[PDB]
């Protein structure tokens, strides 16, 4: 999902605080 | 390499492998075709053109019920001589299915089953889908699980059985042959899961809040557990288990081999996403009297030994704070001779969903089996019915005008009423 | 004036979304199958049917 | 010129070695494919004593990989460190233990053996002034409690003047997992008191406690339990690899905490833990490791020392230090607390300097000690035992694989010999 | 010497760490702060 | 070496010490982050090996919705995560739920904190602990705290600065309560307990630097000027040095009568010191004038026992003796007969230190005044008042009996503030 462009690079946020997830932004 | 070799018998087997191997092409991902679009060696054979045949076998004595699969969506993925057809059905009757009508093929049987052992180059054991109540699949049953011990002496023999309801009953002379054909089940089994249909019947009704299901309904819970039991030989995770392991840390006797399944999260597609799934309250939840798969309670009796098999996001320290607090309860009691009664299995795939079905995607899921005393409860409800029935001497001439004698009867009721005496025996702490 | 339309935007978007999660185990699956006509956006009609 | 032959067998010690195998690939600057990428020359002079050296400058570890069940070989080959593990040194059976001590000792695990007893002495034979051997494997399982303890037997028959340290995780009364864990608990321990040198006892639950309480972490997992075993591991034989002041091997750590050849088990502590929050907002100074080290919050077994007496105390120095206030906090510690050591001898406490400190750390001490309290880790399991003996529970899968109920009877008259033994010298 | 929000084997309900309830400063924060370099030995660092 | 520990608690307490911080972090150059930009600091802050400062002080509360601001906001990287204690309620202004109930959950973790402070000290010097009067958790946590403190340490100083509550406004309707129930302990576990009001800040607030509706912001900004003049003579260095052992005896005659006030000087907006000069005589004359007192009093009724004046900056002992001359000379000041020397000075060499953004002027010296008066026994007297007001028909009582307090100890408490008020008459009265 990284990989496929449909969102921009600001959209991809941290999920959490020091987290390693990934997840978009609200 | 490691893998089971499936055996359905009676109309039982048809139906639950139905809903059972639907699961095993949806969670390999395996097209109707029978190709992908190597966990699925445990079931799935491969072949030189890319496609995937199961290893089961599908017996019945009439072909009403196997000709449905034969011409449904499924017909070309099992192979045409591993769905074996009587002409005439034993006719709810044990001498039928043991003597005259289960004799003649039982022969073409052990043929397939010969096959299917040697292509494994590895063999973990046999898993068996039949019915307590009918005609083959205790009959023809009895015959086949005396033969399997002959040649494969010390291959595991579990058990998913369909066993008498406690009030609603199918067949009349069901008492019958739930009696007869127990001493197959002793000597010649391993360990023996039990499940009901009112105690399934119940579940669906206040849980999923369907208010008229069917056997397709009742099929995928049952087709559920045994997806969660052989989880840990098809995929990864932290803690593993095998035939030979839960079977380890689950009879204690050799003459006590009798369970209970139970299954949680079980609820509907509306309900799950304003609740918490935790880890505690899918463990809470299999404890509970009601969401029992036998319709018998656990407070009357002790538990012995514990199981539990987690899928998916599920953190050991979770299910060591949900254990921990679990044996602070005075209502669950434990015999004394049992200090460590748990056995963690952990798999890392969550459960996967069929379409048209009633249970929701999940995250995770846990499938508990539990032995207890509480299971003689159970067989003297049954064996309470048998002597009323046969003081009158009543469908008798049904079963000594083909081919067993009269005698097979005491024997039926003298032999498990020790296996009754062995549960106050051991259920006594020490 | 506009509770009707309230509830009925809020039940559409629930169902929307619980059937989204039911039927597509990722998000890029349901953004293709939503727009079929490959063109990257999701017009009306496509949002209609 | 003295080399370390690590062995790993069972589930746990093939994960606890993933761990082992990882720190000391960090330390020597070892990628995961194979060569060599450092800074400093100092960590390349000896590097022979865990890596073999081999063409186009790769080096391999110097150890077994044994398992009866394939299901956590084929993992441990494709997590971040798999390539690094020669595939000679993987050795596998077809068939699962089941937690059974007898599959693991008679039937199965007594096959496989002659292929482990064979790759073992290929290698050695190649080392040039072999020291010993280590070992990890687990007590409640079926083939590191099985063949582990059975190649304990073999090669201490084969080599007898060598070292033997293990590091054994005993099971758990609150992180308790098997049902038959006090069975295999029991019998094994009956084969290590006799045939090991020394004996470091990890436990379950004692390190589910220093995640939640010394380094504040709400929901650990294995990959974190595993560090903190794997980080003794290592500084165990710190300066037979490093240059130091006082310097001190696996002998010297065995002829000064061993009095008598029947008190030869430990518990371990590690000095630098902290929390993730004050990570740079507490002085890491002599004084601060001292303290740290004795509180029986840091211990790795899941027994209390105030309940027991010290018998002897070992400590080893990692970093850069002053001298007299090594020697000035533990002669406090040993005259203050006058009753928590045994008066018959003195000197309980060992000390030993290294120079090098870990990677991204700067002091360093790990604590090895042998104590009474010991005692109270194995009367749990015999408790366990003799409560479910008394009704000859689950024995079927004991006597139906070819043993007599009697071999029961001798391992808990052995093991109550043993807590016999310690309860007459506190 | 126990915090009233050290973790424990207590059962709690666990939101995410944005909210500000049991243990969130040790969550949020990160583990790593592991850079350093081999500072050499006492008989270098002396003898020149 | 010479070093103090400080306590921050209630929520009057951690603004106040909020403020503060930022004031010493300012005055030492030192960022929030915790390195100086590329000892003096010794008595204030602790230098981290790794190039880091951390300060002395714990802030605690029960109640988690003061101290969160905190450790949210851009001081996050300044304290340490284990000196900040939370409990999960307050005491919602009761002081049996501040000292019987609730505050025995916490006191562990309390002194756990001081005594690594203490270990870590090469040299321990005092106690300033910050806290109001009229609020349930600062009225009940500082009595159980004062105990333990004087449990642990016998003979240290215990510098205790009080939001005290001003007769006009205030916002509890317990407040009478949470003050006698605080100083029915006060007395016995303290030497050096200053009193700071509302109503007289916002006077001079208004008239002085023109503010005509002020927050909070520049009440605490002000008594933390006041608390880094007092502990200027601790940190710098200069001609004339005051220790907290010496002033403490300096002021306190009698063990019985140590409730000194604390003036400010010089306190005036940017316009009017660009026109204005300040002489020293006219900044020490303007201490003594009726409208600089930052508690709500009347002067005249009272006589001065003893006082000291801290000064900060360019000033010279001429002067001083100077206008402490023209001080004595001045008829309408008094003083009691017993003490003729009533006067203690002393000199620091730094200036004052402005805050950016802040209301206060720019000015090359300030002083600093601690005074012992005789007119807070009015003050006291309206105290009490109101007290046996609530007392006679037994108002907001069963809250107190419910969570644990009994009923004896308000009549206890009410005796001996009379004896302490009378205690006050029997010192005024002259031979
Ligand atoms: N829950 C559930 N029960 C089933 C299913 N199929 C059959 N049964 C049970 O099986 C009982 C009847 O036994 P059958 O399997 O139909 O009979 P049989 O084994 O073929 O023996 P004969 O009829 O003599 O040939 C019914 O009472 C059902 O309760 C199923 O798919 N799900
Ligand atoms: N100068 C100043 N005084 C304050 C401040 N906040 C509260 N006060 C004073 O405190 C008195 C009431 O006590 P509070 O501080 O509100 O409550 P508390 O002391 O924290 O005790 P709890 O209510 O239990 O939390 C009031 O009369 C105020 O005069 C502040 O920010 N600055
Ligand atoms: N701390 C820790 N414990 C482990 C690890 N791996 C396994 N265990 C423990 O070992 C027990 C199971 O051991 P088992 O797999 O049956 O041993 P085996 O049969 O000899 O391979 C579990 O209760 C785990 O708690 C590990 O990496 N770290
Ligand atoms: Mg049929
Ligand atoms: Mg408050």
């Amino acid at each position: 999902e990284e990989r496929v462009l449909l969102i921009k690079p600001e959209d991809i946020v941290l999920k959490e605080a020091g987290s390693t997830e990934k997840t978009l932004r609200t | 390499m490691r893998e089971c070799i499936s055996i359905h018998v009676g109309q039982a087997g048809v139906q639950i492998g139905n809903a059972c191997w639907e699961l095993y092409c949806l969670e390999h991902g395996i097209q109707p075709d029978g190709q992908m679009p190597d966990s699925f060696n445990t079931f799935f054979s491969e072949t030189g053109a890319g496609k995937h045949v199961p290893r089961a076998v599908f017996v019945d004595l009439e072909p009403t019920v196997i000709d449905e699969v034969r011409t449904g969506t499924y017909r070309q993925l099992f192979h045409p001589e591993q769905l074996i057809t009587g002409k005439e059905d034993a006719a709810n009757n044990y001498a039928r299915g043991h003597y005259t009508i289960g004799k003649e093929i039982i022969d073409l049987v052990l043929d397939r089953i010969r096959k299917l052992a040697d292509q494994c180059t590895g063999l973990q054991g046999f898993l068996v889908f039949h019915s307590f109540g009918g005609g083959t699949g205790s009959g023809f049953t009895s015959l086949l699980m005396e033969r399997l011990s002959v040649d494969y002496g010390k291959k595991s023999k579990l058990e998913f059985s369909i066993y008498p309801a406690p009030q609603v009953s199918t067949a009349v002379v069901e008492p019958y042959n739930s009696i007869l054909t127990t001493h197959t089940t002793l000597e010649h089994s391993d360990c023996a899961f039990m499940v009901d249909n009112e105690a399934i019947y119940d579940i669906c009704r206040r849980n999923l809040d369907i208010e008229r299901p069917t056997y397709t309904n009742l099929n995928r819970l049952i087709g559920q557990i045994v997806s969660s039991i052989t989880a840990s030989l098809r995929f990864d995770g932290a803690l593993n288990v095998d035939l030979t392991e839960f079977q380890t840390n689950l009879v204690p006797y050799p003459r006590i081999h009798f369970p209970l399944a139970t299954y949680a999260p079980v609820i509907s597609a509306e309900k799950a996403y304003h609740e918490q799934l935790s880890v505690a309250e899918i463990t809470n939840a299999c404890f509970e009297p009601a969401n029992q798969m036998v319709k018998c309670d656990p407070r009357h009796g002790k538990y012995m030994a514990c199981c539990l098999l987690y899928r998916g996001d599920v953190v050991p320290k979770d299910v060591n704070a949900a254990i921990a607090t679990i044996k602070t309860k005075r209502t669950i009691q434990f015999v004394d001779w049992c200090p460590t009664g748990f056995k963690v299995g952990i798999n890392y795939q969550p459960p996967t969903v069929v379409p048209g079905g009633d249970l929701a995607k999940v995250q995770r899921a846990v499938c508990m089996l539990s032995n207890t005393t509480a299971i003689a409860e159970a067989w003297a409800r049954l064996d309470h019915k048998f002597d009323l029935m046969y003081a009158k001497r009543a469908f008798v001439h049904w079963y000594v005008g083909e081919g067993m004698e009269e005698g097979e009867f005491s024997e039926a009721r003298e032999d498990m009423a020790a296996l009754e005496k062995d549960y106050e025996e051991v259920g006594v702490d020490s | 004036g506009k509770d009707r339309q309230r509830a009925l935007i809020a039940a559409v978007r629930h169902h929307l979304k619980k059937v989204n999660y039911q039927k597509f185990d990722t998000l890029l699956a349901a953004f293709r199958h939503y727009d079929k006509k490959g063109d990257g956006m999701i017009d009306k009609d496509e949002l209609q049917e | 010129m003295r080399e370390i032959v690590h062995l790993q067998a069972g589930q746990c010690g093939n994960q606890i070695g993933a761990k082992f195998w990882e720190v000391i690939s960090d330390e020597h600057g070892i990628d995961p494919t194979g060569t060599y990428h450092g800074d400093s020359d100092l960590q390349l002079e000896r590097i022979n004593v865990y890596y073999n050296e081999a063409t186009g400058g790769k080096y391999v570890p110097r150890a077994v990989l044994v398992d009866l069940e394939p299901g956590t070989m084929d993992s441990v080959r494709s997590g971040p460190f798999g390539q690094i593990f020669r595939p000679d040194n993987f050795v596998f059976g077809q068939s699962g233990a089941g937690n059974n001590w007898a599959k693991g000792h008679y039937t199965e695990g007594a096959e496989l053996v002659d292929s482990v007893l064979d790759v073992v002495r290929k290698e050695a034979e190649s080392c040039d002034c072999l020291q010993g051997f280590q070992l990890t494997h687990s007590l409640g399982g079926g083939t590191g409690s099985g063949m582990g303890t059975l190649l304990i037997s073999k090669i201490r028959e084969e080599y007898p003047d060598r070292i033997m340290n293990t590091f054994s995780v005993v099971p758990s009364p609150k992180v308790s997992d098997t049902v038959v864990e006090p069975y295999n608990a029991t019998l094994s321990v009956h084969q290590l008191v006799e045939n090991t040198d020394e004996t470091y006892c990890i436990d379950n639950e004692a390190l589910y406690d220093i995640c939640f309480r010394t380094l504040k972490l709400t929901t650990p997992t294995y990959g974190d339990l595993n560090h903190l075993v794997s980080a003794t591991m290592s500084g165990v034989t710190t300066c037979l690899r490093f240059p130091g002041q006082l310097n001190a091997d696996l002998r010297k750590l065995a002829v000064n905490m061993v009095p008598f050849p029947r008190l030869h088990f430990f518990m371990p502590g590690f000095a630098p833990l902290t929390s993730r929050g004050s990570q740079q907002y507490r002085a890491l100074t002599v004084p601060e490791l001292t303290q740290q080290m004795f509180d029986a919050k840091n211990m790795m077994a899941a027994c209390d020392p105030r309940h027991g007496r010290y018998l002897t105390v070992a400590a080893v120095f990692r970093g850069r230090m002053s001298m007299k206030e090594v020697d000035e906090q533990m002669l406090n510690v040993q005259n203050k607390n006058s009753s928590y050591f045994v008066e018959w001898i003195p000197n309980n406490v060992k000390t030993a300097v290294c120079d090098i400190p870990p990677r991204g750390l700067k002091m360093s001490a790990t604590f090895i000690g042998n104590s009474t309290a010991i005692q109270e880790l194995f009367k749990r399991i015999s408790e366990q035992f003799t409560a479910m003996f008394r009704r000859k529970a689950f024995l079927h899968w004991y006597t139906g694989e070819g043993m007599d109920e009697m071999e029961f009877t001798e391992a808990e008259s052995n093991m109550n010999d043993l807590v016999s033994e310690y309860q007459q010298y506190q | 010497p126990q915090p009233l929000s050290t973790p424990s084997w207590q059962i709690e309900t666990k939101y995410s760490t944005k909210v500000l309830t049991g243990n969130w400063m040790e969550e949020r924060r990160k583990f790593t702060r592991d850079t350093d370099k081999t500072p050499q030995s006492i008989y270098r660092k002396e003898y020149i």
